[PDB]
């Protein structure tokens, strides 16, 4: 199938950091139009991720894959990811998606 | 709170690869079930004998790789001496392996493929005598857990 | 009757042929040997005297096919010690025997991966030295000495 | 002067397809006793040995079936006058996939076995294999047998 | 095991005192041989913590443990902090680290 | 090892194909812009083959390896090949080299 | 009171180190700043661009036995792109010519070796300097024996 | 991959190692650079820019026994400019290998000898710096980084 | 004089016309010292505190060491204003006569060279020298042969 | 000498108290940052001296030099104390020490 | 490079002398026990040359070397001459062998 996310199922804790990887399987999809959405659990808009500062975009040409790295992580940050790129051959223009599910866990519960 | 009383040997070497020495192969000696007592010294990744007589040597060395794009890889090992009598590199054991035979994978990956090499042989050394444990591709180790690669040498 | 005496501990055990899916080391055979104090208690060997020691073993696995491609055999020699009581590795290996295959059209395609360790060691009384495999349903354990495992005192 | 009866015999490279030892060789050794009579090492005095010996195996492609390399250690005794299995160990390096019309892939496939054995005043050892067409003696310490009495 | 830190991840204000402990388990490791090495975060130059003043190492022989109180805790000693020791038996000597975090937020 | 030749040692008799590979192990070298040399046994020339007809050149830049095709073998092109790959990264510009040499046999030609 | 600069390294080898080349950055007129770390006796580059690696070192030894020694140093590199030790710069010095002196021992000869040059390097390569034979340093004096980069 | 750009005139030339009884700099090799106007002409880098630079050559020298009488090796970095047409030397070595011991009924050994040079010197444009050795017959180039050329515009 | 060009710097090379004695001069071709570097007794006095690059070289000829009991040194000395005592910032060591003396021949020339090179970081006021204690053995013949020199960085 | 350490023989009896004392010459280095070691005759092994009780130290910074005073002195107490300093000025960063040896004898403890 | 054999190529003309030097590396190599074995053109069997007359051997155990004068060259003699040497130091003994061809014309 069209892009083939690796990360399906992520469970991170408050602190650490996730990458998150697609691979594209049409030769007429570029790296170069690439775009990353969230969707945060509990709402149904997906947000536009904009790349820079905790939001970083890493690119492989050779084998057409890309990748978005995340630092800074908070317990805010836990929802639906997706990436999308953008095909054109002929008279042809499309763009084609993926998908990969984020739970972020906290901190505290320290036992007594 | 406790007693020791034992007892120690003759010229003896074993010792294992570094593990936080990234995409290298750095041999160590004061880390727990390793040993370099009785004369043996390492020098610059090298064992140097430090008596004459007859000695077993012994190495082992782990590949892996996190998939075969490539029909056309060899792995190599080998244990060679440069010796004080004659200042050459010759190879005392040898082994070579080619890890991936198949057609690479071109749908899915995630296919580690894990190659063990070992090497094992009596000799007669000299004073001075310098042993090097090497490989073609350090790249491919895989040190990650304990016991994986090593490389030792015992005065028999 | 017994002829020159000999000494050291020493141990070669070689796995039961007639033990089916699982690793039995014996001594009662041709070419094995246990003596001078060495015990085989729960398939452990027990080192009854302090010093330098050989350690080596060795393991066929044979399969009929490759069924899965994550197929990964194991080899190791443990060490639980009565300084650190807790079982650690002194020599490993794996070896993964199928890259992907998985044959559909065939005629099953009987795979044989052999698996060597050794090394020297220092070690201690009471220390229990283990050979083991994850996967003992591969062991080929039929014509002869094809899984062993041994020390010698040095 | 160092005693106890050692052999570190390596194979002859300009042998052609055989699997001759060798002891007149750089890094190889045969004395205290142990002689190497008719391609077999004779244990000169009883005691327990370290045996080894390993071989390595190349082909320039997979031809048709599946091949089996076998490397085995035997021993035959005074005492029990068959050669019996002492170390034996099997390696199919060909993974099916024969050359479907196109080029080869030259595989390596080597095999170690050692182990320690008591063995007996005339007691006969030899390391062989099955396929001496595979043999793979091109460079030094790649095939190689010996023993030691420790 | 091979030493032991208790206070795994812990996290402190700006002008507190943390205690860290370390407990050998290996009955050849010794408790005189002790040393500390701190990583600030985010950053690879582990250094050697020096034993005096802020940092004072308190060493027990009856129980096997060794540890080290730091005092005075600024926003800058925030990281990972490693304890080891030397141990020798026969002829092997060898030593032994642990691991475990600290952060220290700023009021 | 910068670009591996893997066909070290061939022999072919007259009327053949071999294949020649090379991998590229240096992340700076591209498969874009290859080179093969071939010099002849007896005499130091290593003039450059052409990419066209009984030298045909296969490129892959997903595993980053690079092949020569031979067909028609004569006894005339025996001798030692090698493969080359422009690199450059900053200011560095250079080229990498391998090795492996080929021996080629006539057939008898039997006589009637 | 003066602003400092770029990435700059200075290391000198440790007087008290028994018979091994440990590079040391704390001691007097020695510098280790502007992002350059010293891992496992090896030193990191923090960003890209050009710099000059040099390193000294003095062998001495108490006299000329019959081994033959050859004395090597090296300052090798591990890149990013690249990872296998590939050397920079190096160096090999023969010390003895003598035929083993038989009846006027000791006499203790000096070597030795300087390297330097100008390389483009990548964020994280690993700069290394090194020798076969780290037991004739000479660590006695000050600045005898040392390794530096510095960005141009 | 990209990072930072970087400038200034730099060069560091390698000798050829397959080369016979020569000295030929190469730039297109591995660890080398020729950038920023830097020409390499006839065996000669060509100074684009009027600075000052840096100068630096290592050349190692090795023979498979003792020569007879005195053999002296010697490694000069030149310069001819367009102010002055005349090749004078900026930096100089000379070294005695061989001291005495003319093998006579004894046994050879392999001598190695390093010179490096080095200084820092005003430039013009379009002068011709040349680093040279007088006996190109004894270079041991069979390694790396073991005989090199280099200049840079401080 | 055309471009400015701008650091401190300064190579100096040894007098020829000294025989016994290492004295540092600038007045000569490709020789420099401009930009504040003074040139005291033999001496450079750095005129701004920063980052600099120090070298030095020294071409050693005799003519055939009788003297088994032979050593060469070389060495760039530091006196700061902030410790008042000379140390040794780079040193260097040579034995030219390995017991070899020529007993029933003729003289035997020979040369040795040692160079030395580091990066330092300086104050004002701080001055350096390059010495050596065989300065009769000084081979300033040729040109480029004997030289000392800083380059602010 | 950079750091001058002045006692350097001493023989004192078991019951007294030794003074040593250091002088910085270095301009760089603080009377602030300032360390203490012993080697106990017949180790070889540097030990850290606590800052407490038995070991009390008098600094003045006007001087630039420190003093660490010794009581309560046994026969175990004899080895060698050097004293350090950390020192900064540009991008600079070392320490300094010293050497002095000290040896204590008994009073026999009279029998009656 | 245990023996080092020095003319690996000539090509004389009949009526000469070639010398075929070798020098032993390995110090447990003897020059009291060396050998030599030709290849004549065209046969695949080698020989043990025989030390005398027209054969001519030369050894200076100085300088661990010998060589392998041979004179009044005919046409016969075109072939690959091996030197050879019996080294024994320990519990080890081995042999040494090096290599250079031979082409004489008329
Ligand atoms: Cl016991």
């Amino acid at each position: 199938a069209r892009v083939d996310q690796t990360p399906q199922t992520i469970t991170k804790e408050t602190g650490e950091s996730l990458t998150i990887n697609c691979v594209l399987r049409d030769s007429h999809c570029a790296t170069s139009s690439t775009y990353w959405y969230r969707k945060k659990s509990g709402s149904t808009n997906e947000e536009s991720i904009s790349k820079g500062g905790r939001y970083v975009e890493t690119v492989n040409s050779g084998s057409k894959s890309f990748s978005l790295r995340i630092n800074d992580l908070t317990v805010e940050d836990s929802g639906t990811y997706r990436c999308a790129s953008e095909c054109q051959y002929g008279l042809a223009e499309y763009d084609v998606y993926g998908g990969g599910t984020v739970v972020t866990v906290n901190a505290a519960a320290h036992h007594h | 709170r406790s007693s020791s009383r034992t007892p120690s040997d003759k010229p003896v070497a074993h010792v294992v690869a570094n593990p936080q020495a990234e995409g290298q192969l750095q041999w160590l000696n004061r880390r727990a079930n390793a040993l370099l007592a009785n004369g043996v010294e390492l020098r610059d990744n090298q064992l140097v004998v430090p008596s004459e007589g007859l000695y077993l040597i012994y190495s082992q060395v782990l590949f892996k790789g996190q998939g075969c794009p490539s029909t056309h890889v060899l792995l190599t090992h080998t244990i060679s001496r440069i010796a004080v009598s004659y200042q050459t590199k010759v190879n005392l054991l040898s082994a070579i392996k080619s890890p991936c035979q198949r057609e690479t994978p071109e749908g899915a990956e995630a296919k580690p493929w894990y190659e063990p090499i070992y090497l094992g042989g009596v000799f007669q050394l000299e004073k001075g005598d310098r042993l090097s444990a090497e490989i073609n591709r350090p790249d491919y180790l895989d040190f990650a857990e304990s016991g994986q690669v090593y490389f030792g040498i015992i005065a028999l």
